[PDB]
């Protein structure tokens, strides 16, 4: 039947990165989740009038397992590259996180977006150009995201599923 | 009838249930949200005892309350009024008879007394499960130590004097078994000559033994106060969670170990006896229900260095192949045939903390720290529930020991092990991924031959244990 | 998996808690800390069926005796553990099983007659005696050491086999 796409969130630890896939798949409008159910992590969506099947796998809170990392992103074929936009070191890490996927899935032509996310009030680090400059070095698209607003969310994971389409 | 309460105006813990100050889930009731006084007032109910609620409330109400709030709420919930005398009691003293007294024995025998001992078993809980606020507040513990020490009266003298104790022991602060552990197994290395210890050396049956103690030891140690609040991703982690990191640095160190083992034996013939030996460790792992154990070795043979190893995984024997894969097969679908497999198992087992971790994390970052009623902010304890849940199936997995006896050395050479030695990460897998181009080349490079390195027999002694008398 | 509600009661310091940490930790406490409530829970394979066992151990003290309906509620089986060498708290197990069936409403709540601390040579409490009362009941008598291990994982799984032929 329907497509499945197999997405990986990828990211520094510790600046809400997990909020990015909870708000996707939440009751959007209800503020509450349950991580141990079975399809937490599945969506049946509408992206340019064709129905799929999102599964995500975000690790969040593993990033300590740092030899684990290229099994769990052999799964993906597309990538959500996650920083956060007060956190300068984590907007630093993404190079190595792009270079990892290369490597990982043996291409030099991966499907992935890169993502800024705002995780709270606290003061913005990364300017939006300089994420823009980044992602066009790369050739790939840049979305922002709130953490709590849910903006930015479904256009990060519809972006994702573009550029794996049109691979 | 129902005994009467005191007055809400001198005993806070008698306002009637509304929807304003608590709400249940949908046959003790459940409890969705409320404020902290009729928490604690559940946490400490006439009519039953709630162990699983106390240890919820403990392991996760420092979101909520601070350690000092908690103690002041406690000790005022403790001090109960005593009604006054009834009618029938006044027209008995009036006479000059000795009053009945009905009503005050039934409400000092069905509240007073039952509210008090739940009160206790909150602090003795408190100091034997949780005791780590008044290692890191010790006038938290002094205020403690008081309250215990000044309770009055016969009925709780007990608890009272045994509690006194365990604060004291608590202060300053063996293992028996159904059968003798099996003897500890040597292969070409012989007990005492640390010096030759190496993966294909030592018995691969007592490297599978050795490390499942030293992993289950790991994670017998993690405790709760290490998981709440997401700590261990914030960024005083190595403060507040350090036997967590300890753990799972341990697993980094020892699946980088098994991706080098690999990579630096250039011998072809070499290197599938080493990976042949790394999955035979897999098999005894899987024996001994070391779940860490095995996706450290899957973790490796998926790796980017080991993976892309063609020439080597063919010549691996088709049963050890099969091995592997129902190994990687656990992983696959979130882990769906792990949690499966770790549900049905006969403990002991040394459980993959990742999981949980992740479970925690999203827990918390998905649901609110209140939910907003009738113009009142309640305390979300569903959302608490959930992650005591998680902290509680940890906990179920850590009282297990194994029936293993520990080789001291073998155990040092696993605890010594350093694999990058002095290099940074990146540095360390960029060197492991180039050794692996350089011993299998990419495609249509050809395949070069290299010198063996190991001066001992390749021949694996197996992993089914031996008995002499 | 399958989950079972099984509680511990009988006299204060028979062992009800020593057997209990002895069952879940394979350690044997030499304090004697009188209980007040404490539950613990288990994953155990049992005749090649894994279930979860939570374990209620209650508290034996006199002082908290009018305490107890709102656990035998709860509870499926009932571990009723006196010890060898107290004769009163052998006495006292009649109370324990005639509380259960009232609060149960029922003459058939699965029960094991459990005599503890066998490891001490000077018994007052003779096997026969022990073992005609749980004829009376119906039900199996174990008698059990929480300091060497003696009986304990029988004296557990015996009650979780009671419970599933219930
Ligand atoms: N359909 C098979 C046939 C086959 C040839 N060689 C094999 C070795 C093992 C198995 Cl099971 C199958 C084969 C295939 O083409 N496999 C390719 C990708 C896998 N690698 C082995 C590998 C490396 N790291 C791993 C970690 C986990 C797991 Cl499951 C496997 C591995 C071989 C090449
Ligand atoms: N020799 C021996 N001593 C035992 C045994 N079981 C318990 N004890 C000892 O008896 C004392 C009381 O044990 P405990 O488990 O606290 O009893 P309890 O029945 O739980 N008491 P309570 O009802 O007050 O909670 C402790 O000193 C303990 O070490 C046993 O099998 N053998
Ligand atoms: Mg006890
Ligand atoms: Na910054």
């Amino acid at each position: 039947g329907m497509t499945e796409y197999k997405l990986v969130v990828v990211g520094a630890g510790g600046v809400g990165k997990s909020a990015l896939t909870i708000q996707l798949i939440q009751n959007h409008f209800v503020d509450e989740y349950d991580p141990t159910i079975e399809d937490s992590y599945r969506k049946q969506v509408v992206i340019d009038g064709e129905t799929c099947l999102l599964d995500i796998l975000d690790t969040a809170g593993q990033e300590e397992y740092s030899a684990m990392r290229d099994q769990y992103m052999r799964t993906g074929e597309g990538f959500l590259c996650v920083f956060a936009i007060n956190n300068t070191k984590s907007f630093e890490d993404i190079h190595q996180y792009r270079e990892q996927i290369k490597r990982v899935k043996d291409s030099d032509d991966v499907p992935m977006v890169l993502v800024g996310n705002k995780c709270d009030l606290a003061a913005r680090t990364v300017e939006s150009r300089q994420a823009q400059d980044l992602a066009r070095s790369y050739g790939i698209p840049y979305i922002e995201t709130s953490a709590k607003t849910r903006q930015g969310v479904e256009d990060a994971f519809y972006t994702l599923v573009r550029e794996i389409r049109q691979h | 009838g129902q005994m009467r309460l005191p007055s809400a105006d001198v005993y806070r813990f008698a306002e009637p249930d509304s929807e304003e100050n608590i709400i249940f889930e949908e046959g003790i009731p459940i409890i969705k949200a409320g404020t902290v006084i009729k928490l604690i007032e559940r946490l400490t109910y006439h009519m039953y005892a709630d162990p699983n609620f106390v240890r919820t409330f403990l392991t996760t109400y420092r979101s909520f309350c601070k350690p000092q709030e908690l103690l002041s709420l406690i000790i005022e919930r403790f001090e109960i009024p005593e009604p006054e005398p009834t009618e029938a009691d006044r027209i008995a003293i009036e006479n000059g008879d000795q009053p009945l007294s009905a009503e005050l024995k039934r409400f000092r025998k069905e509240y007073i007394q039952p509210v008090q001992l739940r009160v206790l078993n909150v602090c003795r809980h408190w100091v034997e499960h949780h005791f780590y606020d008044f290692e890191r507040d010790a006038y938290l513990l002094q205020r403690m130590e008081e309250f215990i020490g000044t309770v009055r009266g016969k009925a709780m003298k007990k608890w009272v004097e045994s509690i006194t104790k365990i604060i004291q022991r608590k202060k300053i602060a063996n293992i028996t078994f159904q059968s003798s552990p099996p003897t500890v197994e040597w292969h070409i290395s012989r007990p005492g000559h640390i010096e030759t210890f190496d993966l294909l050396t030592l018995h691969p049956i007592e490297i599978a033994r050795q490390l499942t103690l030293l992993e289950s030891d790991l994670y017998r140690a993690v405790q709760p106060s290490e998981l709440v609040g997401s700590v261990w991703t914030k960024e005083d982690k190595e403060i507040n969670s350090p036997n967590l990191l300890k753990m799972i640095r341990h697993t980094t160190n020892l699946t980088l170990w098994f991706e080098k083992c690999i990579v630096e034996t250039e011998n072809l013939e070499e290197r599938v006896a080493v990976v042949s030996r790394i999955i035979e460790i897999l098999q005894v792992f899987q024996e001994l229900n070391n779940f860490n154990g095995v996706l450290e070795v899957v973790s490796a043979m998926n790796s980017s260095p080991v993976y892309r190893l063609d020439h080597t995984f063919e010549q691996i024997p088709s049963r050890q192949k099969k091995i592997l894969e129902e190994a990687h097969e656990l992983s696959e679908d979130h882990y769906k045939k792990y949690l499966a497999k770790l549900r049905s198992i006969n403990p002991p087992c040394v459980p993959f903390f990742g999981i949980y971790l992740t479970n925690i994390l999203k827990t918390e970052e998905g649901n609110p720290e209140v939910l907003k009623r009738h113009g009142k902010e309640l305390i979300n304890f569903s959302k608490r529930r959930k992650v005591a849940e998680i902290t509680g199936e940890i906990q179920q997995y850590q009282n297990q020991p194994y029936c293993l006896r520990v080789e001291s050395d073998i155990k040092r050479f696993f605890e010594n092990l350093n694999p990058m030695g002095n290099s940074m990460e990146k540095e360390f897998t960029d060197y492991l991924f180039n050794k692996s181009l350089e011993i299998e080349p990419r495609n249509p490079k050809p395949l070069p031959r290299f010198p063996k390195k190991y001066s001992y027999p390749l021949k694996s002694p197996g992993v089914r244990p031996s008995n002499p008398r």
